[PDB]
């Protein structure tokens, strides 16, 4: 034959993280794309590589 | 390429210098220095003059 109890609660819990820029980059002289090479072209290889 | 390249070639006469002095009836010439190898069997060689 008592009152009613006293009431809690609780709250939750926040995360978060960030965003990051990437960045890859080639570059060719113009002399060495016109100049003819075994191996073929080296702007298509520098591309896969890169 | 930037850099390139051509072949020339010359038509010269097979010229033969003597130069140890042979007199009639020697059979063996003395020649300058790699000069002997233009001359094969049946060659005709003829002295020249001035």
């Amino acid at each position: 034959g008592s009152l009613a109890p006293k009431s809690a609660t609780r709250n939750p819990v926040k995360l978060n993280n960030f965003c990051q820029i990437f960045k890859k980059s080639y570059e060719i002289t113009k002399t060495a794309d016109a100049t003819k090479a075994r191996t073929g072209s080296a702007l298509a290889n520098d591309k896969k590589r890169r | 390429d930037p850099e390139f390249s051509w072949w020339e070639e010359k038509l010269t006469h097979n010229r033969l210098e003597v130069k140890t002095e042979a007199a009639a009836g020697v059979t063996t010439l003395a020649v300058d220095t790699d000069q002997a190898w233009a001359c094969v069997k049946g060659d005709i060689l003829m002295v020249e003059s001035v």
